């Protein structure tokens, strides 16, 4: 009972110049769909009946999760690129390109259709000029769905090595949005006003992003077999039956902050919804500085499962450490500027719409949560990132949310100035992780000795 | 003078049988030959024997999860043998 978690750190050796920093340009690029999203955000508000967002936010809900699913071929193609056929990476790459439609088609058809119950029993809202003249705005607004997994099917093929272009087609997408926004929102010559194009707006550029994959076989050598793509062997087509108890289960993990939704706001407005509401410059400007973080897992994800097929044993799983905590780095050292600061009402120009008279009541989870998740789940996006390992990840978040029952109104059921109350076993759910998941990740990077099965040959 | 197959890898097994998985960069005018006994010699040995780049495989692995001590067998131009390597490792 003291140590069921055995070589504590000797996830080491000497490892120092472990040059995992193209990982960074994951999220370099990365930075760009964040920093498109506030375009439209702060562009729509020559409307100010645009809280658009309305719908650009949940749909982000059907493609952030489906992105789960999808940010599954992550392992997929550098546990081949630990191989040679490309093509046989590729034959996947395409068959999940055609997965890339077929979801994002029967999502954004989610979206397409459901949409509409945008009221229902305990439900509904009616300010039409506004997203209702946009609930016809949600569905533009959705209608890349389709061509936005081929889209980020894109960086699944990023895999391999060359992260260049994502960077590119990112420095050359907000190179549009500006220009196509204006124009699609407004000033015509001749496309007047679709004003919340945005949604008709930034959905153009999906499908710009999306061929500007296409337009990047250019570079080196194929990835390119998208002849009639087929499905067809028994029941039914693996390397996309394959592709599913990898994806699912981090969409269905996805679905963590899919009810870190659900809390997250919910109790944001009790009798007390002045700054409680407001924890959005908290838990926005939480997600903002999050992504350059941990979005390195889902970077460092290939480093490993990569540096697998080429049979480099934990000569890998002994960086998903090295990577772990030279972002653990991070973690503190930008929680120290987290808790640190507070000035989120910038005083240029103008703000979206967080504004002055507020407590800081939140740089108290810039703490909490901040450093002690910063890690928590690139843990997985390394289990995924080298292995199988989600099947548990989807469960590594049963408790990630069916913990949070009471860390739920564990804020409004209090003893202090308990702002941040039931971020009690959710940021304690948080750092059961810090066990159950890394704690997992020295137990089967341990495994690297059962499949490590023989240490060195001849030489 | 020279040296053998060079690495040294099963991975694993189908509990009964077993992967193989072994350095082989390319071939040569080759074959190989991979060896088929545990580590008493009581029961005999047994010769797969293959070509292209490929120690690369797996065997028929026949019995429970004993010890097991499988060779591998360069051969090049002269009909000869460039030099074993061997391994053990037995589910
Ligand atoms: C996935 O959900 C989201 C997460 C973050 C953001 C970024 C927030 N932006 C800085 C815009 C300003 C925030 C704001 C809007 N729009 C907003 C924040 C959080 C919200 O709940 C998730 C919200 O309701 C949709 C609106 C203000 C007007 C209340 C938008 C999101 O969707 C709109």
């Amino acid at each position: 009972l003291d140590r069921f978690s055995f070589s504590v750190f000797l996830k080491e050796i000497r490892l120092l110049t472990a040059l995992a920093l193209p990982m960074l340009l994951a999220q370099v690029a990365q930075v760009g769909i964040g920093f498109v999203d506030t375009v439209m955000a702060g562009g729509a508000g020559k409307e100010d009946l645009a809280a658009v967002a309305l719908g650009s936010s949940a749909f982000a809900t059907v493609y952030i999760t489906f992105m789960g699913i999808m940010a599954a071929l992550n392992p997929m193609i550098a546990q081949l690129y630990g191989a040679g056929k490309t093509g046989e990476a590729g034959e996947t790459g395409r068959q999940g390109i055609w997965f890339g439609l077929i979801l994002g088609i029967f999502g954004m058809i989610l979206m397409w259709a459901a949409i509409t119950p945008f009221r229902n029993w305990l439900t509904l809202s009616d300010y039409v000029e506004g997203t209702m003249a946009q609930y016809m705005l949600f569905t533009s607004l959705a209608m890349p769905a389709a061509m936005v997994h081929r889209a980020l099917h894109a960086y699944a093929s990023s895999l391999n090595r060359p992260r260049l272009i994502m960077l590119v087609s990112f420095a050359a997408f907000v190179l549009n949005v500006p220009l196509n926004y204006i124009f699609v929102y407004g000033k015509f010559g001749m496309p007047a006003l679709g004003g919340a194009g945005c949604g008709v707006a930034t959905m153009a550029v999906f499908w710009f992003s999306a061929l500007a994959l296409w337009i990047y076989i250019a570079k080196e050598k194929f990835f390119r077999p998208f002849g009639l793509t087929a499905k067809f062997g028994k029941p039914d087509w693996a390397v996309f039956k394959q592709i599913w108890k990898i994806g699912a289960p981090i969409g269905l993990s996805y679905f963590l902050e899919a009810s870190a939704f659900s809390f997250i706001v919910f109790l944001i407005a009790p009798f007390g919804e002045d700054y409680v509401a407001a924890q959005q410059v908290g838990i926005s400007l939480s997600g903002i500085l999050y992504m350059i973080p941990q979005s390195v897992g889902s970077a460092g994800t290939v480093r490993i499962g990569f540096s697998l097929g080429r049979r480099e044993f934990s000569r890998a799983r002994y960086i998903s450490g090295v990577s772990l905590v030279s972002g653990w780095v991070l973690a503190v050292i930008t929680v120290l500027s987290l808790v640190l600061f507070r000035s989120p009402l910038a005083s240029m120009y103008n703000d979206d719409p967080a504004v002055l008279s507020i407590a800081s009541t939140v740089l108290l989870f810039a703490g909490l949560f901040q450093p002690a998740d910063f890690t928590q789940c690139i843990a997985s996006y390394a289990l995924r990132g080298y292995k199988v390992t989600k099947v548990p990840m989807f469960i590594h978040a049963a408790a990630f949310w069916g913990c949070g029952l009471l860390p739920g109104y564990l804020l409004a059921y209090r003893f202090d100035m308990g702002i941040y109350g039931f971020w009690t076993a959710l940021i304690a759910s948080l750092t059961i992780a810090a066990v159950a998941l890394v704690w997992c990740l020295e137990k089967y990077s341990m495994e690297l000795v059962k499949s490590h099965k023989a240490v060195s040959s001849g030489l | 003078v020279s040296s053998v197959p060079t690495k040294l890898e099963v991975v694993a097994a189908t509990p009964t049988s077993l992967l193989i998985s072994w350095d082989a960069r390319g071939e040569y005018v080759v074959y190989y030959r991979i060896t088929y006994g545990e580590t008493g010699g009581n029961s005999p040995v047994q010769e797969f024997t293959v070509p292209g780049s490929s120690s690369t495989a797996t065997i028929s692995g026949l019995s429970p999860g004993v010890d097991y001590t499988i060779t591998v067998y360069a051969r090049s131009y002269y009909w000869g043998w460039y030099s074993p390597i061997s391994i053990n490792y037995r589910t």
